[PDB]
RNA sequence: AUAUAUACAAAAUCGAGAGGA
């Protein structure tokens, strides 16, 4: 019944909020500094460690302003959190590969303006 | 994909844990108790951020415990189908790639690989190759991939990948 | 059905299963796989563990199609003395890898050739095609040539491409080649500079400053000109380290001066304490890799994947030494900007790139060497239990037991042949012992059994072979061990051969099976992979690859079987033996059980070797290559000469004067030197061709006595065998000064304390201080379990010194 | 230079009558 494709989800994915795998990547060695450190507590499980691994792997943001600004630029164009977080962690080349990625942006900008939303972000992306 | 969301429980406490303190042990029981498990609700339960209310914290006649009520944020990993997500080859098989898009485990069926690729186990190391070798799938390699399905195992999702369309596929 | 061709066609049957099939060569494919497999299986490994030769072998190997005993053992003189039979075995298992290699190698080829097709169509590729694939030595060197190629025209395959991570892409989009190009000094030329650590190739200087060129290309992913200096170096970087030979120096770089450093995780510092096998290395410091010991890295990366410890390999600078290269000197101050530039790059070259990925493959090697290690240990250990003769068929008598408290012991009569004649239950104590011993030496006497096998289960061993002892003198006894009876006891077959029995019982016919011929018994009992690796082989056989192991130590199989010899009659007549024909080169599970079959199927007995194909269908490269190694008690047979040289053998035995003439040599060698070796090798040279003078030696030694048998002669266990086999701990595993708990009993002036090991312990009296003193209960209550540290062994008396001092214990 | 055990709850329903406080 759920569908990415089709833009279609169950209710409680509607408020909630999204992330991009470098977001996720900060917080997730923000748990292990809490981890490392206040010993006395319980190990992070292994499906702790394979998140981290992954978004670690394919985090394109590598500073937290960068993130920030990233995401604060898809904001201010009427996007779907999903396509937001979409975009943002694939990072796509040219428009149509962000269509065969992302079908919900099927018609919604102009393949230009869109052209020139990706090459905000890859502008923004941080060398690591 | 990942998320940030809002969720409910309810702890039992034991009367030793009456005393000074004992706000924290109803934070470190929902630590101990919501972290690591996942639920095909809301797939893979990364971690919890914060809390937001303890309850008030109502004696259970008889019995003695305490059930304070919880409401609390945390992040999600929940795969939806139709996606393209990342996804890093751990093994090849004659059916397919088992991939993982994060902690989920996901599989990409020999029909579900396209059809210019074959399955080569002679490989030094074993991969799906094109027969000029052009694009070449082995361990490590990440990949596109779109999830077509998602299935619920023991509260463990597990994903179904294809390769088909444009884009996907050997990064 | 794929195993009816294999069952008929005519290869060796191992020949078939091979992932990569054996095609022929060409005799200049041959000789350049010769000389790979030599520089490369005879090359020095990373921690501290002719080619015409190889030629020969594998010619036969690929174009005959014998199998690697069968060269071993009828080529010899084509291979020795420089190859042995591991090394046969080594050099096929190497011609595989030579075959996939030359099959990638293909495969490039054709790749590149396309491109070349398509961009004659519109850098491009002249030697480099040439030059590169070619001379592609290892497979490493491979990817290197490919990733290189696809950096550059990876781009273009004539579904869409799959855009790439590496964002080498977007700069090549805004012509970021452009500012690459003018740093000095392309790619190609860096890594030469590098090849001859100086500066062969100087730079090209410009007449602006980056900053200038990048206003020419400073556009709309790269504003800020700055932004267009990263990308440029970036690229420049990307290219340096995949241009391969920056990639060759770099790896042989860090195959010399690479360090291993290494601290412990959290869940480290806690749990590797003095007995966990990390406590040797938990912290590292520039240990280089040339001193990893034998299986040590295999030990290292486990406990990294138990995550209780972390490592890295580096160098430490390199850094310093190769910026001097792509470097100038005038210090215009519009070259002190290219240098920096230029030096930056190649940091983020090595920094990012090649020392990272240069780690992880010197690690796949190491921690392959170590692998390989253990399987050979694996290997060695189950060479030593198969190359053991048997007793000196015979009636073995065969007793195990258990722990014993209210458990019996049975002995199992097992006949010369093998199979199981009769068994015997041998279960205030004093008299029922007597009793026990009384009907024991009634069975002894009835059934008078060559030799008296007790198992090794711990102490009581001891205890049962005493008592025997005791028996028998008024005919041997020896200590034997178990465990691949416990093995045979535990496995479904035990159940199918007696339904009846105990599982004790199971053990008793394996234990006295396994004293009449150890290699049979392995075989029967090592039938499937399971089977074979619950046999503890080496403490760490559990991580090493499991089709290698396997191959390994079925190899070790192979090879005894060959030595020994299979006799088909009996493993017909008596089909316990029914396993070893597998092992028989030229016969496999499949050709094996088929043989088997067809030999049922007619009910008669293979009277001859001849009678192989002449009564089966085998076809003639399989009787080559087995015929040899199947006796058949036309009495040329049941002797290791092949069929191929019975008219040689003849021949020698009229010169000894046929047969009254072979009987007369088979009743005696006449003359053993009645031959001249020189002379028979000289007639070969027109009558049969070859420097065959070391098969003659053979032939006469053959005739003397008809499958004389290689096996070294059973010896019982030194002390040392019977401690490490009794208690089941190995020499290391009693470190002295181990910390162990142990039992207290009595104090019978000492304080005889029980080990779970089976293992007395006496702490001495010094720290005991009590020889005519009081007893030392006001030092510790009798009875209870305290855990001390050893600090003397006595092996031939199993005990062991203890400490009661924590100053001892710190 | 020694030292023997371990299984689990069996017993119903209906009707009548007689009593007890």
């Amino acid at each position: 019944e759920e569908d990415a494709s089709q833009l279609i989800f169950p209710k409680e994915f509607e408020t909630a909020e999204t992330l991009l795998n470098s977001e996720v990547h900060m917080l997730l060695e923000h748990r292990k500094q809490q981890n490392e450190s206040a010993e006395d507590e319980q190990e992070l499980s292994e499906v702790f460690m394979k998140t981290l691994n992954y978004t670690a792997r394919f985090s394109r943001f590598k500073n937290r302003e960068t993130i920030a600004s990233v995401r604060s630029l898809l904001l201010q164009k009427k996007l779907h959190k999903f396509e937001l977080a979409c975009l943002a962690n694939l990072c796509p080349e040219t428009a149509e590969e962000s269509k065969a990625l992302i079908p919900s942006l099927e018609g919604r900008f102009e393949d230009e303006e869109l052209q020139q939303i990706l090459d905000d972000i890859q502008t923004k992306r941080s060398f690591q | 994909m990942f998320y940030h969301i809002s969720l409910e429980h309810e702890i039992l406490l034991h009367p030793r844990y009456f005393g000074p303190n004992l706000l924290n042990t109803v934070k470190q029981k929902l630590f101990t108790e919501v972290e690591g498990t996942c639920t095909g609700k809301y797939g893979f339960v990364i971690a919890v951020t914060t809390i937001d209310n303890i309850g008030a914290g109502v004696i259970q006649p008889g019995r003695g415990f305490v059930l304070y009520p919880v409401k609390y944020k945390a992040i999600v990993f929940r795969p939806f189908k139709g996606e393209v997500v990342d996804a890093v080859v751990t093994q090849v098989n004659k059916v397919g790639l088992f991939t993982e898009i994060g902690p989920m485990s996901c599989f990409i069926s020999r029909h579900s690989i396209p059809s210019e690729m074959e399955f080569d186990p002679n490989s030094n190391p074993p991969c799906y190759k094109t027969m000029d070798e052009d694009i070449v799938i082995q361990q490590d390699d990440e990949i596109r991939l779109k999830i077509v399905g998602t299935r619920v195992d023991k509260n463990d999702i597990f994903a179904i990948g294809s390769l088909m369309d444009d884009y996907l596929g050997l990064v | 059905d794929q195993d009816n061709e294999i069952r008929a066609t005519d290869l060796p049957e191992r020949f078939q299963l091979r992932s990569i099939p054996v095609k022929g060569a060409e005799d200049d494919e041959l000789e350049e796989e010769a000389d790979w497999i030599y520089r490369n299986a005879f090359a020095t490994p990373t921690i501290s563990l002719t080619i015409q030769k190889i030629k020969e072998a594998l010619g036969f190997m690929r174009n005959q199609h014998f199998e690697v005993p069968f060269i071993a053992f009828y080529r010899k003189e084509y291979v020795e003395p420089e190859l042995h039979i591991n090394d046969l075995w080594r050099v096929w298992q190497w011609d595989e890898k030579w075959t996939q290699l030359r099959i990638r190698k293909e495969n490039l080829t054709r790749l590149f050739e396309k491109m070349q097709a398509y961009q004659y169509e519109q850098r491009a590729l002249d030697t480099t095609d040439m030059e590169r694939l070619k001379d592609v030595q290892s497979m490493d060197e491979l990817k290197d040539v490919y990733n290189h190629f696809l950096l550059y025209y990876g781009r273009d395959i004539p579904l869409k491409q799959a855009s790439r991570r590496d964002m080498y892409t977007i700069c090549q989009s805004a012509g970021l080649d452009g500012l690459a190009k003018k740093f000095g000094l392309t790619p190609e030329q860096f890594g030469e500079n590098l090849r001859d650590s100086y500066q062969r190739h100087e730079t090209e200087q410009f007449p602006a400053e980056p900053l200038e060129l990048a206003k020419d290309y400073v556009c709309s992913q790269f504003p800020t000109p700055e932004a267009v200096l990263e990308g440029a170096r970036y690229m420049v970087a990307l290219q340096i380290a995949r241009e391969p030979l920056v990639r060759q120096v770099l790896r042989q770089t860090f195959q010399e001066r690479a360090k291993l450093n290494i601290t412990p995780t959290k869940k480290g510092r806690k749990d590797v304490d003095e007995a966990h096998y990390a406590y040797s290395f938990k912290y590292l410091k520039n240990k280089p890799v040339k001193e990893l010991r034998d299986d040590q890295f295999l030990k290292i990366c486990l406990a990294e994947d138990e995550g209780l410890l972390t490592t890295d390999i580096s160098i430490d600078t390199y850094f310093e030494e190769i910026k001097q290269f792509y470097y100038r000197d005038e210090f215009s101050h519009q070259v002190q900007e290219w240098n920096r530039q230029r030096t930056m790059a190649i940091e983020r070259a090595l920094q990012q790139f090649l020392y990272v990925q240069m780690a992880k493959e010197l690690k796949n090697k190491l921690l392959a060497e170590a692998k390989e290690y253990v399987i050979k240990a694996c290997s060695r250990k189950l060479y030593n239990w198969l190359r053991v003769a048997p007793y000196r068929g015979i009636r073995v008598l065969g007793i195990a037991f258990s722990s014993a408290r209210d458990h019996p012991v049975f002995c199992a009569l097992v006949n010369g042949e093998g199979e199981v004649t009769d068994f015997l239950r041998l279960p205030e104590e004093r008299e029922k012992k007597a009793q026990d011993i009384e009907t024991l030496k009634k069975f002894l006497l009835n059934k008078k059994p060559h030799v008296v096998t007790v198992a090794g289960e711990n102490r009581d061993a001891q205890m049962l072979i005493e008592d025997v002892k005791r028996i028998v003198h008024e005919i041997g006894v020896e200590l034997v061990d178990n465990e691949l009876a416990i093995l045979y006891m535990n496995s479904k077959k035990s159940e199918a051969e007696f339904r009846d029995y105990p599982p004790v019982l199971r053990q008793a016919v394996s234990l006295a099976r396994r004293i009449q011929d150890p290699l049979i018994e392995f075989a029967q009992v090592c039938s499937s992979d399971e089977d074979i690796l619950c046999l503890k082989f080496h403490p760490l056989q559990e991580h090493v690859v499991k089709e290698e192991l396997l191959n390994a130590l079925y190899c070790e199989f192979i090879n005894r079987v060959n030595e020994v010899g299979v006799d088909v009659n009996r493993a017909i007549a008596h089909p316990y033996s029914q396993a070893l024909i597998q092992y028989v080169c030229g016969l496999g599970p499949r050709k094996g059980t088929h043989l088997l079959k067809i030999l049922k199927q007619n009910n008669t007995r293979l009277e001859s070797r001849t009678q192989l194909v002449t009564m089966c269908h085998m076809g003639p490269k399989v009787f080559m290559n087995c015929a040899g190694f199947l006796k058949i008690d036309e009495v040329l047979d049941g002797s290791r000469v092949h069929p191929e040289t019975y008219e040689w053998a003849r021949k020698m035995a009229v010169d000894a004067l046929p047969a009254g003439a072979l009987e007369e040599i088979l009743e005696n060698p006449e003359r053993l030197k009645d031959l001249d070796l020189d002379a028979f090798a000289e007639e070969l040279e027109r009558q049969g061709y070859g420097d065959k003078h070391i098969t003659l030696y053979d032939i006469r030694a053959e005739l003397s006595c008809r499958y004389k048998d290689l096996r070294t002669a059973y010896r019982s266990p030194n002390t040392e065998e019977i401690f490490n086999m009794l208690t089941k701990e190995t020499p290391e595993t009693f470190y002295i000064g181990k910390l162990i708990i142990c039992n207290v009993t009595g104090i019978a002036i000492g304080v005889k304390t029980r080990l779970d090991n089976g293992v007395t312990g006496f702490i001495p009296t010094k720290f005991l201080s009590d020889k005519v003193v009081k007893r030392p209960e006001e030092r510790v209550k009798v009875g209870m379990t305290v855990h001390c540290r050893i600090m003397k062994i006595d092996i031939e008396k199993f005990s062991a010194d203890l400490t009661c001092r924590t100053s001892d214990l710190m």
